[PDB]
C-alpha cells in the first residue's frame, strides 16, 4: 500500500530554514485523487496543518504560516517537500507528511488516510551531541538495561539484540537534565537463569550525531 | 474554536466510551476522527462523520451533524489508550480539535523493584548514575526516596514514567540518582525506598559500593 517517509536534519539554527522531504512509495505522487500535506505537533501540544500541494504544483497553506512556508513537489523522485523560513523555538516539533484523499463531483471532500512516522526537528543554537551508553547490570526474573546519557537533540532509538528481544522492554521517555542535555534508560526483564549464558546487547541510534552503538550488558 | 470534551478520561476495560467534538461552524466538508497512540503518528479511524476506514475494528463509531459530533468506543480494550482528535476542513484550512486523551483505570498492582549500580565505564569518566526501576505497577502515583548511608537525598535525582502499557495497563518508573565519582566513593550503602498503594509497607532495594 501507500507509504510515506520523512527525511531531513533534526537540528536547525534560529532564523535559518527548516527543510524536510517526504518520499512516497507504493504508489505515484501524480495521482489525481491525492494531495500531499505537512502537519506538525509541538511537544505536548495538538496538531497543526501547515499546508498541502497538488502534484501539478498548486499549493494551499495555513494562513498563520503562509508567509514562511513553501511546499513543493518533485514528480520525478516521487517526493514532496517543506521549507519553513526564519525558524524560532516555536517551530520545534514533530513534522508529519501525510497523503490527503480527495473525492467528489460538486464538492471536494478530504481526509488524511496515510501518515509518515514523523521527523523530530529542534530549533537550537547548540551543536549535536552523541550519547554515552552505559550498561545497567543485573545482580526467577532479572532486570537489565542501558543508560543513554547526555545527548542532543531528540530522539534516540533503542533496540535489544537487533530487535530479537522485544518482550518486557521498557524504553523510558527522555528527561531533560540540568545540563540541558537529554538522558533516558531502556530496560528489559529476562529469566535470571539466562544470565551469564545468554548475551544481551542494546542497539542505540542517534541520527543527528550519526551515533550507532551496540553495548553488551553483562551480570553483576 | 473547535472543542472536544472531555479533555481526558479514565475508563475501565469494557466500558462504553463516548467523547464529543464541536466544529467551528456548520460543516460542509468531511468531519473525520483520528487516533494517536503514544509515540505514533495519528491514524484515521472514522471519515465523513460515521464511516469506518477499512480494517478498523467495529467497536469504533462516529455520529452527529451540523456542529455537534460524537466518537464512541462500544467496549474499551487495553490497546485503545490514545489521544483522539476530530478534524474539520473549512475555509480552505484543515483544523484539528484539541484532542481527548483516553487512559485506563484498572486494579492496583504492586511494582517490582530493581536497583543498578553505576557501570565501571561511567565511573572512569567521573560521574556515577545509580538507577532504580519500578516495574509494571498501577496506579501511576509512586514515591521513590533515595538513601545514602541512611542519609535522605534531595535535588540529585530525576524520574521518568513510561506510557501506560497497551496490554496490562500498568506503568513503569525509573529514578536516577546522579553523583560525582568523588562523592559516590565517599559512601557505602546506596538504597532506594519505594512507597506505593500496591504495597503494604515501603520496599527497599540496596547495594554496597564495591
Ligand atoms: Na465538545
Amino acid at each position: 500500500q501507500l507509504q510515506l517517509q520523512e527525511s531531513g536534519p533534526g537540528l536547525v539554527k534560529p532564523s535559518e530554514t527548516l527543510s524536510l522531504t517526504c518520499t512516497v512509495s507504493g504508489g505515484s505522487i501524480s495521482s489525481s485523487s491525492y494531495y500531499w500535506g505537512w502537519i506538525r505537533q509541538p511537544p505536548g501540544k495538538g496538531l497543526e496543518w501547515i499546508g498541502s500541494v497538488y502534484y501539478s504544483g498548486g499549493a494551499s497553506y495555513n494562513p498563520s504560516l503562509k508567509s514562511r512556508a513553501t511546499i513543493s513537489v518533485d514528480t520525478s523522485k516521487n517526493q514532496f517537500s517543506l521549507n519553513l523560513d526564519s525558524v524560532s523555538a516555536a517551530d520545534t516539533a514533530i513534522y508529519y507528511c501525510a497523503s490527503i484523499y480527495g473525492s467528489g463531483t460538486f464538492y471536494y471532500y478530504f481526509y488524511m488516510d496515510v501518515w509518515g512516522k514523523g521527523s523530530t526537528v529542534t530549533v537550537s543554537s547548540a551543536s549535536t551531541k552523541g550519547p554515552s551508553v552505559f550498561p545497567l547490570a543485573p545482580s526467577g526474573t532479572a532486570a537489565l538495561g542501558c543508560l543513554v546519557k547526555d545527548y542532543f537533540p531528540e530522539p534516540v532509538t533503542v533496540s535489544w539484540n537487533s530487535g530479537a528481544l522485544t518482550s518486557g522492554v521498557h524504553t523510558f521517555p527522555a528527561v531533560l537534565q540540568s545540563s540541558g542535555l537529554y538522558s533516558l534508560s531502556s530496560v528489559v526483564t529476562v529469566p535470571s537463569s539466562s544470565l551469564g549464558t545468554q548475551t544481551y546487547i542494546c542497539n542505540v541510534n542517534h541520527k543527528p550525531s550519526n551515533t550507532k552503538v551496540d553495548k553488551k550488558v553483562e551480570p553483576k | 474554536q473547535m472543542t472536544q470534551s472531555p479533555s481526558s478520561l479514565s475508563a475501565s476495560v469494557g466500558d462504553r466510551v463516548t467523547i464529543t467534538c464541536q466544529a467551528s461552524q456548520v460543516i460542509s466538508n468531511y468531519l473525520n476522527w483520528y487516533q494517536q497512540k503514544p509515540g505514533k503518528a495519528p491514524k484515521l479511524l472514522i471519515y465523513d462523520t460515521s464511516n469506518l476506514k477499512t480494517g478498523v475494528p467495529s467497536r469504533f463509531s462516529g455520529s452527529g451533524s451540523g456542529t455537534d459530533f460524537t466518537f464512541t468506543i462500544s467496549s474499551l480494550q487495553p490497546e485503545d489508550i490514545a489521544t483522539y482528535y476530530c478534524q474539520q476542513y473549512e475555509n480552505l484550512q484543515f483544523t484539528f480539535g484539541p484532542g481527548t486523551k483516553v487512559d485506563i483505570k484498572r486494579t492496583v498492582a504492586a511494582p517490582s523493584v530493581f536497583i543498578f549500580p553505576p557501570s565501571d565505564e561511567q565511573l572512569k569518566s567521573g560521574t556515577a548514575s545509580v538507577v532504580c526501576l519500578l516495574n509494571n505497577f498501577y496506579p501511576r502515583e509512586a514515591k521513590v526516596q533515595w538513601k545514602v548511608d541512611n542519609a535522605l537525598q534531595s535535588g540529585n535525582s530525576q524520574e521518568s514514567v513510561t506510557e501506560q502499557d497497551s496490554k496490562d495497563s500498568t506503568y513503569s518508573l525509573s529514578s536516577t540518582l546522579t553523583l560525582s565519582k568523588a562523592d559516590y566513593e565517599k559512601h557505602k550503602v546506596y538504597a532506594c525506598e519505594v512507597t506505593h498503594q500496591g504495597l503494604r509497607s515501603p520496599v527497599t532495594k540496596s547495594f554496597n559500593r564495591g
